[PDB]
């Protein structure tokens, strides 16, 4: 009764965290490709 | 161009997903290894944990991601076969994964059947705290050969 | 499918005297088919015994510790904690952790089964109960059984008392791997943390850039 | 029980402004894109 909940809700947390922790990855990647194509260029 | 043109960033992102995937099985792996590897409890409910798959496949991951971040750099024109034949292998290594992770679910699903009170003893609680790490892992796995056969099939396409 | 398996002792009192005898019987439904033998495991080591009973018939110090039965086909049963001392008097219990609303039998034994007469069990050191010579096994334990117990008795016209045992009444709470249960939070927050950074390397970046790019 | 319970609130919070940063940033990156462009 008692356990099952904070199980859910740890489960649920980690796939929260795994599914932010790609989009930043992403958003980094995606930043650091920008940053560079835009110095190649311009430099 | 489709996939041709959109891999210019998934190729990292993926790479980025797989070294992430393998660090987190080398941290559960490790973890497991040093807290839940008593000779109290049985060796069927820790399959994963008694072929050394978790380091090994942790290992792979994260050699296959470095190798295909270094050669997204462009490094030599060389690690781009490298990394296809590392994640060629990884691919085959996710499977047996996958396959031994289904099997170590069904034996927790058989053990918990047998506990009667949901947790009523040091047994039923470690089992479900394996089957816990069991569907974490199944994820992770899941996540880390989506990203295997992508990248795979991204380089076949590029050296064909 | 495989069952699980169960250890019983004859006597079942988990505390004897030294020298006494007694059976471990590892009968967990092990007749799914035909008859097989049995694994013994103590304090870690694999005893070269594969009989459904075990018998101990000169109980010592060195007999006490982990004893954990196993059948082939099926998993390894719940441990046992034995405990072998050598006091004239002796307080023993079927268990030392019983669930709510559970039984427990407790019993004073003195120096090779000599007579006892006029016993008083104490417990958290005030008396509750007091038994000529029949056990005082408790039925549906709460909450309120928990603590220490230890029986003063008479050998023979002699007065002694026991060794204090503590006996844990607790709900389902058994626990031991309950910091396992914060592994899953540990990890999350250290993921977090990570992206946080991820974060502020992407931000510090995006300002360089904007910098840059402008 | 509880101490979980507390530490997913307070994540909750954590994640919920890490998200919303991240929805910023995005925007502001997706409008100097289309700058860009
Ligand atoms: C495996 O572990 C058990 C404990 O569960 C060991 O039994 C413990 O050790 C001896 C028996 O060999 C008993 O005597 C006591 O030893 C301690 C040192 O540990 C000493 O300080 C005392 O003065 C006394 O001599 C001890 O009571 C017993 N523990 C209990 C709770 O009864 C067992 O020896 C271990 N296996 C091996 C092979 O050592
Ligand atoms: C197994 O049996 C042994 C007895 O051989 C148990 O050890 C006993 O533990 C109790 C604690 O509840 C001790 O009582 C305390 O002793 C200290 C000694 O300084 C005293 O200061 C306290 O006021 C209290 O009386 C008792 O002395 C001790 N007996 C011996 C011979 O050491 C043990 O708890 C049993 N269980 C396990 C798991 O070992
Ligand atoms: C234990 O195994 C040995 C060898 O297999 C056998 O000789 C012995 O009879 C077995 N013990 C019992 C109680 O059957
Ligand atoms: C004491 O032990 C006896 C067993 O003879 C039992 O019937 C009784 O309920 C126990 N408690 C009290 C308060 O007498
Ligand atoms: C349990 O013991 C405490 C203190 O000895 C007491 O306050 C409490 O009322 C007891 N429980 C019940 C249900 O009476």
């Amino acid at each position: 009764g008692e356990p099952q909940l904070c199980y859910i809700l740890d489960a649920v947390l980690f796939l929260y965290g795994i599914v932010l922790t790609l989009l930043y990855c992403r958003l980094k990647i995606q930043v650091r490709k920008a940053a560079i194509a835009s110095r190649e260029k311009a430099d | 161009q489709t996939w041709r043109t959109f891999l210019k960033k998934e190729l990292e992102f993926l790479g980025a997903t797989q070294i992430l995937v393998g660090l987190i099985c080398l941290c559960f792996g490790t973890i497991v290894c040093s807290v839940l590897y008593v000779s109290d409890f049985d060796e069927e409910v820790l399959l994963l944990y008694k072929l050394g798959y978790p380091f090994w496949g942790a290992v792979l991951f994260v050699l296959s991601g470095f190798l295909s971040i270094i050669s997204e750099r462009k490094n030599t024109l060389y690690l781009v076969r490298g990394s296809l034949g590392a994640n060629i292998v990884s691919s085959i290594a996710a499977g047996t994964g996958i396959a031994m992770l289904i099997l170590n679910l069904t034996n927790n699903f058989a053990y918990m059947n047998n506990c009667k009170n949901v947790t009523e003893d040091d047994g039923c609680f470690v089992a479900s705290f394996t089957t816990e790490l069991v569907l974490m892992m199944l994820f992770l796995t899941i996540l880390a050969f989506c990203s295997a056969v992508l990248f795979t099939i991204y380089r076949i396409g590029q050296e064909l | 499918a495989t069952e699980k398996s169960v250890l019983t002792l004859d006597p079942p009192w988990i505390r004897i005297f030294t020298g006494e005898k007694v059976t471990l019987s590892c009968y967990g439904n092990n007749h799914l088919q035909m008859n097989s033998t049995t694994k013994w495991i103590h304090n870690g080591t694999v005893s070269e015994v594969n009989s459904s009973h075990l018998v101990i018939v000169s109980a010592t110090v060195q007999d006490s510790g982990k004893y954990i039965c196993q059948k082939q086909g099926l998993f390894k049963s719940k441990p046992v904690y034995l405990n072998v001392t050598q006091d004239w008097l002796l307080l023993q219990t079927s268990a030392d952790m019983v669930l709510v609303h559970g039984s427990f039998d407790i019993r004073c034994h003195g120096w090779k089964n000599w007579n006892v007469r006029k016993v008083i069990y104490y417990r958290n050191d005030h008396a509750f109960n007091y038994s000529y010579e029949s056990p005082v096994s408790i039925r549906e334990a709460t909450l309120n059984d928990s603590g220490t117990y230890h029986c003063k008795g008479y050998l023979r016209q002699v007065k002694y008392e026991s060794d204090k045992f503590r006996i844990a009444v607790v709900k389902a709470y058994k626990c031991k791997y309950y910091w396992l249960q914060l592994i899953f939070p540990l990890l999350v927050a250290i993921l977090f943390a990570v992206d946080t950074g991820l974060l502020l390397s992407t931000e510090e970046q995006f300002k360089s850039v904007l910098e840059i790019q402008k």
